[PDB]
């Protein structure tokens, strides 16, 4: 997961 | 009048990124680090000031700073972002920094322990004296 | 040491000849300068031991050197040739010297004076600190 | 004019  | 000069440097760019078998209590997965440091174990710390690691919002007090070798920044979260990464000359001139910006990226579970390399070479055309000086000592 | 370290600089080979009046004994017909600088008045000497001006074997004692600025031979003849011109470094490795055949050629009567010049760039990769400190108060 |  990534993060905005 | 005679003599230019330009001068490369290596940094590297890297991030270990591995999963916690107990995640904490905020919910954070993963233990990381991320960090900045020459290769061929070059010391950079002579033509580097400081190194600033600047972490997404949702990290409290996000803007790392490293003056002195290691220049990283060990943490545990639960998702990779765009970690822009500022490294300062000892320069007294332009350019008096640079700014990357690095995939602290992570692997979920089952996956295997990050461990990524960036190179990145820098020129610096006609340098002070000063700084040619720190640039070729490291 | 990952710092790489590039410098150039420029010199200048270049001639002057034009017809003499009256004919020498030889039957020289024209007076010729040849010469080798840095530009715009740059200090040379700082990385050049010697510059040496090989004649044509027509010549007396053809390999002309010069240890010090001005680096130039002035002379008299009767026609242009190929000329060797080795310049020297103060440097403890490779490249010791460099060497360039210089077109030194003459108008005929009734033509103008020959005023040339030939810029040429060096480059060195990696010089030794002396060499790169010489090199650069130039 | 040039010499061989």
């Amino acid at each position: 997961l990534t993060k905005p | 009048m005679a003599s230019s000069c330009a001068v490369q440097v290596k940094l590297e760019l890297g991030h270990r990124a591995q999963v916690r078998k107990k995640p904490t209590v905020e919910g954070f997965t993963h233990d990381w680090m991320v960090f900045v440091r020459g290769p061929e174990h070059s010391n950079i710390q002579h033509f580097v000031e400081k190194v600033v690691f600047h972490l997404h919002e949702s990290f409290p007090r996000p803007k790392r700073v490293c003056k002195d070798p290691p220049y990283k920044v060990e943490e545990s979260g639960y998702a990779g972002f765009i970690l822009p990464i500022e490294v300062y000359f000892k320069n007294k001139e332009e350019p008096r920094k640079v700014r990357f910006d690095y995939d602290l990226f992570l692997h979920l579970e089952g996956h295997p322990p990050v461990n990524h390399l960036r190179c990145e070479k820098l020129t610096f055309n006609n340098p002070t004296e000063d700084f040619r000086r720190k640039l070729l000592k490291a």
